[PDB]
């Protein structure tokens, strides 16, 4: 019609078929720890270090997420962790970090991720202070397309924030960390996410859907463009009071277009929140603030990035060797991993 | 300024997810 929208609906149809075959037949046990030279800690998550590694027989570099199995059980994250790996090995999209290999041993789960030399958007955002709107828009557009992709697969992402967005060598985004991703038709109830980014319906124990991802996009755009999030305080409890209060103030330098997009994304009323209406994602894609955005050009990476990572430069850590136990821990819990 | 209030706050580092 809608010649554009028809090309969208056909691409998504084929993508969903690729995803479904992998969703039903997950890749499993595709490597071993001794095939990877462990170089240094890139960062940390709840369940272990994320290591910079080199695959010995190819010389490729990856980020290897280690997950202590006992720590996953103790944090009651077994099902979320199985979701994470099953979803991540099945999706395929330019702005999604690829799960190149996964495996486990007696002690750990390992997820061998595509490596982004730029690291986390969070680091660059805090250092520079804030992104100008064209810079923020470039990143936002990639998130818009990625949520359109994921939501068509019945996937909710549930942990959007700058900490989880990596900058690649071309200056584009890769969404990392699928720890809370979930394939659900209809509503779900888990209280999970990051306080500053929680939609009101989550805080209110209301039952929710993909619209929490669109609210979270509003927080991210705001934080990228302002240098601070729209709702912050010293304690999460004070953050939640502001989120549900129905109130938000924009910096004096936000364009009126930006403020209008964010008022429709940061809408406490689900029935009025952009992304959740009759036109779905297109109330966002066709918004004023995105008028200069060439969505196809973004997808095929023809747009010049506003920022390319400085071509050594990592936060130092104390580095200890991986200890693999003599006995298998939590074998039945993670059987399908 | 709001920026100054943010920078002086305890939530300018990497933020942990909640797990309930
Ligand atoms: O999965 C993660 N990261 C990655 C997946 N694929 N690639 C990465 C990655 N993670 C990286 C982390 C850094 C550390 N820098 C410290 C200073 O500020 C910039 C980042 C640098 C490059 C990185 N590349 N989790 C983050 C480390 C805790």
């Amino acid at each position: 019609k809608g010649s554009e929208q028809e090309s969208v609906k056909e691409f998504l149809a084929k993508a969903k078929e690729d995803f479904l075959k992998k969703w039903e037949s997950p890749a499993q046990n595709t490597a071993h720890l001794d095939q990877f030279e462990r170089i240094r800690t890139l960062g940390t998550g709840s369940f272990g270090r994320v290591m910079l590694v080199k695959h010995k027989e190819t010389g490729n570099h990856y980020a290897m997420k280690i997950l202590d199995k006992q720590k996953v059980v103790k944090l009651k994250q077994i099902e979320h962790t199985l979701n994470e790996k099953r979803i991540q090995q099945a999706v395929n999209f330019p702005f999604l970090v690829k799960l190149e290999f996964s495996f486990k041993d007696n002690s750990n789960l390992y997820m061998v991720l595509e490596y982004a030399p730029g690291g986390e958007m969070f680091s660059h955002l805090r250092r520079i202070g804030r992104f100008s709107e064209p810079h923020a828009r470039f990143y936002a557009a990639q998130i818009v397309l990625t949520f359109e992709y994921l939501h068509s697969l019945d996937l909710i992402y549930r942990d959007l924030k700058p900490e989880n967005l990596l900058i690649d060598q071309q200056g584009y985004i890769k969404v990392a960390d699928f720890g809370f991703a979930k394939r659900v038709k209809g509503r779900t109830w888990t209280l999970c996410g990051t306080p500053e980014y929680l939609a009101p319906e989550i805080i209110l124990s209301k039952g929710y859907n993909k619209a929490v991802d669109w609210w979270a996009l509003g927080v991210l755009i705001y934080e990228m463009a302002a240098g601070y999030p729209p709702f912050f305080a010293d304690q999460p409890i004070q953050i939640y009071e502001k989120i549900v209060s129905g109130k938000v103030r924009f910096p004096s330098h936000f364009s009126s277009d930006l403020k209008d997009l964010l008022r429709n994304l940061l809408q406490v009323d689900l029935t009025k929140r952009f992304g959740n209406l009759k036109n779905g994602v297109n109330d966002i894609k066709n918004h004023k603030w995105f008028a200069t955005t060439d969505w196809i050009a973004i997808y095929q990476r023809k747009v010049e990035a506003p920022f390319i990572p400085k071509f050594s430069n990592f936060d130092d850590y104390e580095e200890e060797e991986i200890r693999v136990s003599i006995n298998e821990k939590c074998g039945k819990e993670f059987s399908e991993f | 300024t709001t920026y100054a209030d943010f920078i002086a706050s305890g939530r300018t580092g990497r933020r942990n997810a909640i797990h309930d």
